[PDB]
């Protein structure tokens, strides 16, 4: 799923104070991803630990 | 459920809860075992054993 | 800049606690003013101190 790129005018959306008191906008975006590995093996790593 | 709330008291909220619940599976058989000397039994003098 | 009388309906303003929580709303008007004065002696003054 997939949330395209919307305006926040409301509330307090990220912790430091609420959008209509301090007199701010603020733009958010989301995507959720499905990962998964079916072997570990079918890569290798050039590293230098 | 519904509240009961002053003028500019504070709202609180209560939800629906749901669960799952599951079916097993259950594999039934019948197996009977007879002499084919009951076979030809049956089919000589008819008797209907094999289809009762 | 200018936003004409407008009603809010959603967290805090103004610091008295959530707009759907307390169950109220709020109207605000703003204007933004650019000001400047080319002299001071463009200026008298009648006054009592």
């Amino acid at each position: 799923a997939n949330i395209p790129l919307t305006l926040i005018e409301y509330g307090d959306p990220d912790g430091s104070g609420d959008l209509q008191r301090k007199n701010e906008l603020a733009i958010r975006a989301e995507v959720v991803y499905g990962v998964g590995i079916l072997s570990t093996d079918a890569f290798a790593v050039v590293r230098d630990a | 459920r519904g509240e009961v709330v002053g003028e500019s008291a504070e709202k609180s909220e209560s939800t629906a809860t749901f669960a799952p619940v599951t079916s097993l599976v259950r594999k039934v058989q019948v197996t009977q075992r007879f002499s084919q000397e009951v076979k030809w039994a049956d089919e000589s003098r008819q008797l209907g054993v094999l289809q009762t």
